[PDB]
């Protein structure tokens, strides 16, 4: 049994680190996509 | 709401055998405990999940989940064993602890 | 030996409040759920407002829903219930409990009790 | 096959439906005797 109360199991990334990555990463995507083109993320889609 | 009757003070007298029985709705949502208690006393737990006891009380107690209505059956009598019995049997959709009535037992 | 100690006061006026007191010095009180029943001398038995092992949940009867609380102070093995509104008297037996689950409820009993059941009664 | 029930009110409303007590027969060092046992599971172990 569990002692105590419960929670969820959670993960941190500090906002300010992530945010510098993928402006990093999304100036490389534009030599391999053409340099007018305007990149967005999304989610997973579905299966297991 | 949800009433759980049993009957108002059953008594056999030195017939080694008693069935005091309980019931109403839906059982099959674990009938739980029965509860001895003596006057100016403390209550003790003597059966829980209907089908064990804890460690230290003698085995005339047994009981049964039959159908819809649970019962508990003594086999023999004692001096000293004419209390109170009590049914515990709800958790459901509202306060989870749902005692019901009573029922005196004496011998003669 | 494991064994529940009390304290509790009697004739409270029906406009006041009162506080009940239920200490263990026996099994290791930090994980176990308490509890209360009552008794009138009288008709049977009756139960109000569980707790789990962290007093994060508090639930409570629907007879005497919000209307009063439950504290629990861990580290020094002291329950404490606080009886604030006072109605018209109900007067009853309180009783102090144990389960041996701890953090919730959905098949719940009670091993070992404490018989320390001083009443409120407010008369003349 | 095994009986089990949801947990407290938990109104928290993350870990509402979550833990999933349990309870089931298991065989005990004698052949012939039967263990009973109480444990719980995490919501993507059980299937009714
Ligand atoms: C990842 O990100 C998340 C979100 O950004 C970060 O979550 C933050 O986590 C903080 C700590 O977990 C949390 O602070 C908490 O705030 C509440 C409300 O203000 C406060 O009650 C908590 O108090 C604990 O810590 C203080 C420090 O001053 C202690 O004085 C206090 O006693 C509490 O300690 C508890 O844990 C101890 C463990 O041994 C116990 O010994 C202690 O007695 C106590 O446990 C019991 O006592 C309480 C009172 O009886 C009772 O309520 C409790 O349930 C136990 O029964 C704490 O300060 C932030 O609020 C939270 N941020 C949010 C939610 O936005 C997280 O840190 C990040 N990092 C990681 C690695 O996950
Ligand atoms: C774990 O093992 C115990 C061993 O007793 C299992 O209890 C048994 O369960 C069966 C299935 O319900 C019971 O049979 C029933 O008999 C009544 C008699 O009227 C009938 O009306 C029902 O339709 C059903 O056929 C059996 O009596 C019962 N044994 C005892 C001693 O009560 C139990 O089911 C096993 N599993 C779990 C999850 O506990
Ligand atoms: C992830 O955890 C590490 C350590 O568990 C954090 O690193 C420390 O953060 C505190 C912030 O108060 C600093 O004072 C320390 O200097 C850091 N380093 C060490 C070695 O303790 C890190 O900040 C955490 N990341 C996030 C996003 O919270
Ligand atoms: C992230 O960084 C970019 C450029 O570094 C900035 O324009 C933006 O405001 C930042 N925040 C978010 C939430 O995108
Ligand atoms: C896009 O950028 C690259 C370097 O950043 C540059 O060489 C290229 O000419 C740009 N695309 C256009 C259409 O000008």
């Amino acid at each position: 049994d569990i002692i105590g109360d419960i929670r969820m199991a959670h993960c941190n990334v500090s906002k300010a680190t992530w945010n510098e990555t993928l402006g990093k990463v999304v100036k490389q995507l534009r030599k391999h996509f053409g340099n007018n083109t305007i990149i967005r993320f999304a989610q997973s889609s579905g299966g297991d | 709401q949800t009433v759980v009757t049993q009957p108002r003070s059953v008594s056999v007298s030195q017939g080694q055998t008693a069935r005091i029985t309980c019931g109403g709705d839906n059982i099959g949502s674990e009938a739980v405990q029965w509860y001895q208690q003596k006057p100016a006393q403390a209550p003790v737990l003597v059966i829980y999940d209907d089908s064990e006891r804890p460690s230290g009380i003698p085995d005339r107690f047994s009981g049964s989940k039959s159908g819809n209505t649970a019962t508990l059956t003594i086999s023999g009598v004692e001096a000293g064993d004419e209390a109170d019995y009590y049914c515990q049997v709800w958790d459901s959709s509202s306060d989870h602890p749902l005692f019901g009535g009573g029922t005196r037992l004496t011998v003669l | 030996e494991v064994q529940l100690v009390e304290t509790g006061g009697g004739l409270v006026q029906p406009g006041g409040s009162l506080k009940l007191s239920c200490a263990a010095s026996g099994f290791t009180f930090s994980s176990y759920g308490m509890n209360w029943v009552r008794q009138a001398p009288g008709k049977g038995l009756e139960w109000v407002s569980g707790i789990n092992s962290g007093g994060g949940t508090k639930y409570y009867a629907d007879s005497v829903k919000g209307r009063f609380t439950i504290s629990r102070d861990n580290s020094k093995n002291t329950l404490s219930l606080q009886m604030n509104s006072l109605r018209a008297e109900d007067t009853a037996v309180y009783y102090c409990a144990k389960s041996p689950w701890g953090q919730s409820t959905s098949f719940e009993y009670f091993e070992f009790w404490g018989q320390g059941a001083l009443v409120t009664v407010s008369s003349a | 096959t095994l009986q089990c029930t949801n947990y407290a009110p938990n109104l928290l409303s993350n870990m509402r439906g979550e833990l999933k007590q349990c309870s089931f027969n298991m065989t005990t060092e004698l052949r012939d005797k039967k263990q009973k046992v109480y444990s719980l599971f995490y919501r993507l172990d059980v299937v009714q």
